[PDB]
DNA sequence: ACGCGCATGGATC
DNA sequence: GATCCATGCGCGT
């Protein structure tokens, strides 16, 4: 290894005096794994290297070097080794729902599986609505935003637009018409945006496409954002 | 496909164990569905039995009455539905009308099982949480070193939920007892030691399902148990 | 820019597509066999007798292979002069000691509040 | 692994060994679906295979009628059931109602050999 | 594996083995589908194709018409669909209309097989 | 390997002053599978020979020769492996909705079954 | 007569 | 088991 490469956290067993440095590029690109039973040291070693990973700093500075390190600790432990760190617990940590993609948003979300295609296709377009009307941004970028695009919106008017969905009323046109304080008006692209309220009445003739079939879903749905 | 009946059991859960909760209404809100506070099982059978027969009105909102007078289905009167003297009005069947005939009928056999009577018997309305963890681990009015669990004529499926409950609690209490005392900078004064004879039964190679529940009870304890 | 430090307790029980594409493995004292042939398997067979040496490990001491080491070799971890809080419990210390009132109702009305 | 045909045969048995236990009240309720006491397993036959054929009513309640008059299936009149001359009276298909047929035709297969 | 082409066939055969069977009445209730007794399987063909052409009333009931007369689907009754020549009556389609055509083509196959 | 058949793209680990030729021909009609841990080089030598290919070019000519390579890119470092080359991403490239054969036709726009 | 509403049913995964 | 869908019967204009 060149001398500006060496990273060294250990000593050889049989010899104390004989220093044991490794390639400290090749150490860290290719992971680590660091195992062993009960009692042999793994977390002090793994918070060895992360120490000598901070204090590996060239000659020209004091503050802090380019090393970024997040560590999924689970036992509390590692407070203790880095007294200058950020600790983050879940009853402070907020990693946003509105930061999920398409995955991970029916993963969260939804339960239903191999039937669910109609309330499949009311979550992904409650919620690609609601990130295109919180959007503050050039028109040229809201309409490229889907459902996977990391945009704010808000869960509790998706919740507003599949409840206003469970009560829509087709006319005899098999249309759904609607009504609120603007004034009566037609569930389209462009008027849809208004469904994200609950001061919306219908107004129609016969029971729509999503008349009663999703009470179910609002409260499968209710119930994740309420947990705790 | 069980996935509202699994939405109806926490919800059911969830609310009882608040209603009968006669504390700091700020912990109120923190009650959820694995939270161990006291809730009625029997009460819990009622708001089942209550949502298969529910019965939404044209407007998709559930209606019921009861002795008091006619009221709505929301988070405000959902724990009116914790008694048999309630009637559903309505014109069309509701979300889970006819869908927890069989959720129900499966649920009341494991309550009136005379295999679960330490657990689903009436003597656990009685006890607390307090009274439960000390006779554990012998710290009640006679106190002990050692706490024997006569489990020697017992059948397997109520031995593996002895086996996976108890080593959970004193794993929990474990744990909970060394975050208490990281509070004041100390470290845990209980050190418990679990005798598992003959575990041969509860923890063995095979992988059935019989044997899971109560493998990683032990596990957890042999993985990480020592810390706590 | 974005690499993993796998700490497990035993090599046999974490995925394979996680676990083979960390070239660089530390392996600390391993008493069960089936961990050990796990270990043999990741060297050479010219380095392969090395590994008989792992379940004698003490504290601290640890095996390190990959392309960042030169040769696999048996090493001691430097002390961590600032260690993390994971102390081992006396048993026998705490257990030679009274019998402590143990403040029951602080351990679960923090244990209801999680 | 139908835990509805497990279900309905439990519930089958420990209810006919309470209607054919003779004895003390406080027994009677300990008596479940492992305990050592005398049930009939023609009856046990008949009750599920009359659950074969359960019509609901818009109360979601199955209504059936042997020869005594029309009754509501409960805890009481669930006894009823164990007797083969009663007729479903219902608008909808029951509880368990189809999901029993190959329960049925197999228990009968190992009581009626020889 | 279509399960509504399983029971009609069971119920086809054994109550034609109860009819042809020429033992004393106790043992008739103890015929199933495996009891080697003599049933005539054309006559299986003839309840399968009539059980395709069943016609339901107002009053959720299959009415059949035969030369002696005019018959509903009873199990006294069931024993007199073996024959082709009886004709349906009634308002529309009935349980299993329309579903057990390819269930008798293949039993037609079979018996009209050299 | 016959001298119009070679096709040379790797020398010998042990002896570097010799090359390593496979039979060309059977070399990319029979299908290649290369497989190695994270960083090992596989796209470097998954280059090489897409290179070699290019410039494999039979005397008598100057200009491209009738290679077809389509490379898919999910890591975006064939660019400027091959700087003469078509790059495809999603915004730029069209492929029509109407050349579905039937089968992806019928998956693509229905996400219910049966 | 037709429309809307509700109920039953079964098709799948 | 739930969702989805269709067929049907009953009560209203
Ligand atoms: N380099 C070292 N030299 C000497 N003792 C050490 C060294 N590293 C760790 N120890 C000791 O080993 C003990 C156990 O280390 P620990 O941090 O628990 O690793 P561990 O094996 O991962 N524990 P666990 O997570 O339960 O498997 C520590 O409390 C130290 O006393
Ligand atoms: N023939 C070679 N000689 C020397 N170094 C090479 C050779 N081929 C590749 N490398 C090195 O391999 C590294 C890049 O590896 P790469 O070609 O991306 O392999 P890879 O398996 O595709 N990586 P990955 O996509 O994560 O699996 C660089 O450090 C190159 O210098
Ligand atoms: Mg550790
Ligand atoms: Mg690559």
């Amino acid at each position: 290894i060149d001398i500006n490469d060496r990273f060294t956290f250990s000593s050889l067993s049989l010899n104390t005096k004989v220093s044991v440095p490794v390639n400290g590029n090749r150490f860290f690109n290719k992971h680590i794994a660091i195992v062993g039973s009960t009692g042999s040291g793994k977390s002090h070693t793994v918070a060895k290297i992360l120490q000598k990973a901070v204090d590996e700093k060239q000659e020209g500075y004091k503050g802090l070097n380019n090393s970024h390190i997040i560590i999924f600790d689970i036992h509390s432990e590692y407070e203790n080794a880095f007294p200058n760190s950020n600790v983050l617990n879940v009853d402070t940590l907020t990693l946003p729902y509105w930061l999920l993609n398409g995955d991970e948003l029916e993963e969260l979300f939804l339960d239903t599986e191999a039937n669910d295609h109609n309330q499949r296709n009311v979550f992904r377009q409650a919620i690609t609505l609601n990130k295109k009307i919180h959007f503050q941004g050039d028109p040229a970028t809201k309409e490229i935003i889907s459902f996977h695009s990391p945009y704010y919106f808000d869960i509790n008017e998706v919740i507003n637009y599949i409840n206003n969905r469970n009560n829509e009323r087709k006319n005899k046109d098999n249309e759904h018409i609607w009504s609120d304080e603007e004034g009566n008006f037609k569930f389209d692209n462009e008027n849809a945006h208004r469904l994200f309220k609950e001061n919306v009445t219908p107004d129609g003739s016969s029971a729509g496409a999503l008349n009663g079939k999703l009470l179910n879903f609002v409260d499968r749905l209710q119930s994740k954002i309420f947990d705790k | 496909n069980d996935h509202n009946q699994r939405n109806v059991f926490r919800q059911a859960i969830t609310l009882n164990k608040k209603i009968h909760f006669q504390g700091d209404p700020a912990t109120k809100e923190i009650i959820s569905f694995h939270s161990p506070y006291y809730f009625d099982i029997n009460e819990v059978i009622n708001y089942i039995n209550n949502r298969n027969n529910e019965r939404k009105n044209k407007d998709n909102e559930h209606i019921w009455s009861d002795e008091e007078g006619n009221f709505k289905f929301d988070n405000e009167n959902a724990h009116r539905l914790f008694k048999e003297n309630v009637t559903p009005d309505g014109s069309s069947a509701g979300a889970l009308n006819g869908k927890l005939l069989n959720f129900v009928d499966r649920l009341q056999s494991k309550i009136f099982d005379k295999r679960l009577d330490f657990i689903l018997g009436e003597g656990s309305k009685s006890v607390t949480f307090k009274e439960t963890l000390e006779t554990l681990i012998s710290y009640g009015k006679d106190k002990s070193n050692i706490t024997i669990l006569d489990v020697s004529g017992v059948p397997f499926e109520v031995l593996s939920i002895c086996v996976s409950l108890i080593s959970r609690l004193i794993f929990e209490f474990g744990y909970h007892s060394k975050k208490i005392k990281r509070k004041s900078n100390e470290n845990q004064d209980i050190p418990i030691l679990i005798v598992y004879e003959e575990a041969h039964k509860y923890a063995p190679k095979s992988d059935l399902s019989k044997y899971r529940t109560s493998k990683e009870a032990i596990e957890r304890i042999a993985k990480e148990g020592r810390k706590y | 820019g974005v690499t993993l430090l796998l700490a497990s307790q035993r090599p046999s029980e974490i995925s394979e597509t996680i676990f083979s594409q960390c070239n660089t493995f530390i392996s600390m004292r391993l008493t069960n066999p089936d961990d050990q042939n796990y270990v043999k398997r990741l060297l050479p067979d010219t380095v392969g007798d090395i590994t008989n040496l792992l379940p004698s490990l003490k504290e601290g001491e640890a095996l390190i292979m990959g392309d960042s080491i030169s040769i696999p070799s048996i090493v001691k971890i430097e002390k961590c002069t600032i260690p993390p809080s994971s102390i081992d419990i006396k048993y026998l210390d705490e257990w030679r000691k009274e019998w402590v009132d143990s403040e029951f109702d602080k351990i679960i009305e923090q244990w209801s509040k999680s």
